[PDB]
């Protein structure tokens, strides 16, 4: 008895291919409406469905397409993809009391040049400085997840196996690790701190996990090099004793 | 004087036969000026009055796009209130809905209106303040209840204190000859005898607009109330308007009774009496 | 379901004459349900071009409908308007009276 | 012209 | 172009009211909402209006104002979880759809009690060679500038809060492979406080 759902949550493709992506509303509302967010940008209207029929269009061409079902869901089929079609497409579910419109999770869109592109990231992490400790009396463990394309990762980190959110911080935004290429590799850092005495316990462990988005099984992959496939990339860390 | 803008609904359900036959029109004062009709081969509003014509497909569009969530809502309504009266399938029962705007002599904001029916029946409306509900129903309050958590009432009231009142303004301005014309009466009399010792008088008002009027028998100073046969007001069929009065009375004295027209169009208030 | 039964008025557009052209309305309001059945009669048999009006209702809830047709008024033909509703046993008719 | 947002029961 | 907000970034400081505007032009918009976007996430509402004048809700306040055609979104007490990109859209009474704004992006600037920058240099778990430049504990006056040779890369400024014991920290990371590069020798495109620690690598 859910609230809003997008899938895929990623996706890559190539230009000319074609992509349908579904997403189905909260239980309780009954009309779901498509927008384009472009990165920085305002999510744009694309179309919004009603009892299985098409309610009303924005201004996006021909190649962009839908439908809803009896049980409400919806597709949204896309061709002739461009480099430019790249985006989050979200999906936004709504009853016909209020019209308040709510927004899903997204499926976030990567429209490459060629999928030889494609690489997941290598993960590291680094350890406190004993200066840093003597100075501080506090510790701070850096991830560093790099050369990889797209970029749609997740990053986390992970204290004897549970998942944990103070004392971390990811950077908004990957960087390009060369700037001047369209189709450049990324890198980005992530900072956990935590205080001396818990880093010198040689019994916690700490782990950088990062998530990665990838091809499906669907792709093609002639290279050496294992398939960039959806998968997690891990490093890590115990504890060193004063 | 004041105008107005009232959209009229109408769903009533079929029992197989399909969905239900649902029929909406627009109105400024009493000039119709849009209409849908679901058994209609053009599936979109339609104009009905010469003014409205100048408008584009965006208007249009955008009509057709709300007239149809209009009937999709009552076609769910229908629905749902056959479950909370605990009726049959078999049966055919019927929704309605008005809703709109009253404008000052300047164009500006005056009162807002909206209502629903079931069957023949008020179901919950807006109260003359337009932030609460009368329903007098049990099903009707937990209407009430969906709709004050989902701040209903406050969407609508934005409509009717703003953007209706915006959208009459246009209309009256864009159609200024036909909805600030005022038509006079074009009043006479008519005298058949009932009996021998007594006489009908009837006085009749024709093509005028718009449809308010006063027809009243006086006799001397005093006025015949439980005596008067009016007769609802009538279309022309070209967009007027005619009405008359009747009163009966005895044979000789019809010199002592006058008929008192009152309309909008006449610079003073007409009397006419039975010229011989 | 809240039933009423029609007042149905005839009437012409233009105060009439013989051997001039005009329109013969039936109005026929003050009812529920909307399901009517309305015809315009030339000596009891019906008029083809009938048109009618959008429906719509009055504050109270009930109906209202316009039915009218062009016609040329001459002494001997007689014109009437037939009305069947659920709320009449036998549908009823009025007939055209040139001073009501 | 004609209402939007309007709500079912 | 219907709907407009400037993007920012736009910089307030810990505890302290933010605001932000939004114009737009159809004069039939008819309804307002304000949604909130966090890096990496979907937009949420956090308000809606749907009459013109003032709407407070919490620490939230939209201010409304039809004749003029403007949207105030004001913020009080601003934490640092409201750094977020916040999306103006407005819903016109032809239909249903939404329009919306670029977005204005938000950042709270913390507040460090304690300044003590420092750029400290932290190694490999796996191998020696590898090897990271934190620049940490500055205030929150220092831009940290990009590098401009390839090889060097630098994040930008990044705040940790560590809820337990109630502190706030700022931090760039700074790395290069080449053999020519030291964390006495990274940063040098920022301008780093003269007091800053460079204890020995």
């Amino acid at each position: 008895d859910a609230g809003v759902t997008q899938s895929p949550t990623h996706l890559i493709k190539t230009r000319g291919q074609q992509v349908t992506l579904r997403c189905s509303p909260k239980q309780g509302h009954d009309t779901v409406s498509w927008y384009q967010q472009a990165l920085g940008q305002g999510p744009q209207f694309i179309f919004q469905y009603y009892e299985e029929e098409e309610r009303q269009r924005g201004n996006f061409p021909d190649r962009f397409s839908g439908h809803q079902f009896p049980n409400y869901s919806s597709e949204l089929n896309v061709n002739a993809l461009l480099l430019g079609d790249s985006a989050l497409y979200l999906c936004a579910s709504s009853d016909t009391v209020s019209y308040e419109q709510y927004f899903g999770p997204g499926t976030r869109l990567t429209v490459t040049e060629d999928l030889k592109n494609v690489f997941p990231p290598e993960v590291a992490v680094f350890e406190p400085s004993e200066a840093e400790i003597s100075h501080t009396q506090k510790a701070t463990l850096v991830c560093l997840a790099t050369g990889f394309y797209p970029d749609h990762v997740e990053l986390s980190w992970w204290v004897n196996g549970k998942e944990v959110h103070s004392g971390v911080c990811t950077d908004p935004q990957p960087l390009k690790e060369q700037p001047a290429l369209n189709d450049s590799r990324y890198a980005l850092s992530s900072r956990l701190r935590v205080s001396a005495t818990f880093w010198q316990d040689p019994r916690n462990h700490f782990r950088c996990q990062v998530q990665f988005y990838g091809l499906s099984e669907n792709d093609e992959w002639t290279q050496d090099r294992a398939k960039p496939v959806t998968q997690i990339v891990s490093a890590e860390a115990w504890g060193r004793a004063d | 004087g004041s105008h107005s803008m009232r959209y009229f609904f109408t769903s009533v359900s079929r029992p197989g036969r399909g969905e239900p036959r649902f029929i909406a029109v627009g109105y400024v004062d009493d000039t119709q000026f849009v209409r849908f009709d679901s058994d209609a081969a053009s599936q979109r509003m339609e104009p009905r009055a010469p003014w409205i014509e100048q408008e584009g497909p965006e208007y249009w569009d955008g009509e057709t796009r709300k007239v149809k969530a209009h009937s999709q809502t009552h076609r769910v309504d229908l629905g749902t209130l056959r479950g909370y009266y605990n009726q049959s399938e078999a049966g055919s029962h019927t929704v309605q809905r008005m809703y709109g705007c009253d404008v000052g002599s300047d164009w500006r904001f005056l009162r807002g209106y909206h209502q629903y029916a079931y069957d023949g029946k008020d179901y919950i409306a807006l109260k003359e303040d337009l932030r609460s509900w009368t329903a007098a129903d049990m099903a009707a309050q937990t209407t009430k209840h969906k709709w004050e958590a989902a701040h209903v009432a406050e969407q609508l009231r934005a409509y009717l204190e703003g953007t209706c009142v915006e959208w009459l303004r246009r209309y009256l301005e864009n159609g200024k000859e036909t909805l600030q014309r005022t038509d006079a009466p074009k009043t006479h009399m008519t005298h058949h005898a009932v009996s021998d010792h007594e006489a009908t008088l009837r006085c009749w008002a024709l093509s005028f607009y718009p449809a308010e009027i006063t027809l009243t028998w006086q006799r001397d100073g005093e006025d015949q109330t439980q005596d008067t046969e009016l007769v609802e007001t009538r279309p022309a069929g070209d967009g007027t308007f005619q009405k008359w009065a009747a009163v009966v009375v005895p044979s000789g004295q019809e010199q002592r009774y006058t008929c008192h027209v009152q309309h909008e169009g006449l610079p003073k208030p007409l009397t006419l009496r039975w010229e011989p | 379901m809240i039933q009423r039964t029609p007042k149905i008025q005839v009437y012409s557009r233009h105060p009439a004459e013989n051997g001039k052209s005009n329109f013969l309305n039936c109005y026929v309001s003050g009812f529920h349900p909307s399901d009517i059945e309305v015809d315009l009669l030339k000596n009891g048999e019906r008029i083809e071009k009938v048109e009618h009006s959008d429906l719509s209702f009055s504050k109270d809830w009930s109906f209202y409908l316009l039915y009218y047709t062009e016609f040329t008024p001459t002494e001997k033909d007689e014109y009437a308007c037939r009305v069947n509703h659920v709320t009449l046993s036998q549908p009823k008719i009025v007939k055209w009276d040139r001073d009501m | 012209s004609l209402y939007n947002t309007v709500a079912t029961l | 172009k219907e709907v407009e907000q400037n993007s920012g970034p736009l910089s307030v400081p810990e505890g302290a009211i933010a605001s932000l505007n939004c114009t737009y032009s159809d004069r039939g918009s008819q309804s307002f909402f304000w949604y909130r976007q966090y890096s990496g996430k979907s937009p949420e509402l956090i308000m809606f209006i749907y009459s013109n004048g003032d709407k407070e809700d919490g620490r939230f306040t939209a201010q409304l104002n039809k004749a003029s055609q403007y949207i105030s979104l004001l913020i009080r007490d601003s934490k640092l979880s409201d750094s977020a990109t916040y999306l103006c859209a407005v819903r016109t009474n032809s239909g249903y759809a939404l329009n919306f704004g670029k977005g204005t992006s938000l950042l709270v600037t913390p507040h460090i009690q304690k300044p003590d920058p420092a750029v400290y240099q932290l190694r490999d778990s796996k191998s020696s060679d590898k090897s990271v430049c934190l620049f940490t504990d500055f205030d929150s006056q220092t831009n940290v500038s990009q590098s401009k040779d390839s090889d060097v890369y630098i994040t930008d400024k990044c705040v940790l809060d560590m809820r337990s014991m109630d502190f706030k920290s700022n931090s760039a990371v700074a790395w290069s492979n080449k053999s020519d590069f030291a964390c006495a020798n990274a940063f040098n495109n920022s301008i780093i406080p003269e007091d800053t620690f460079f204890p020995s690598p």
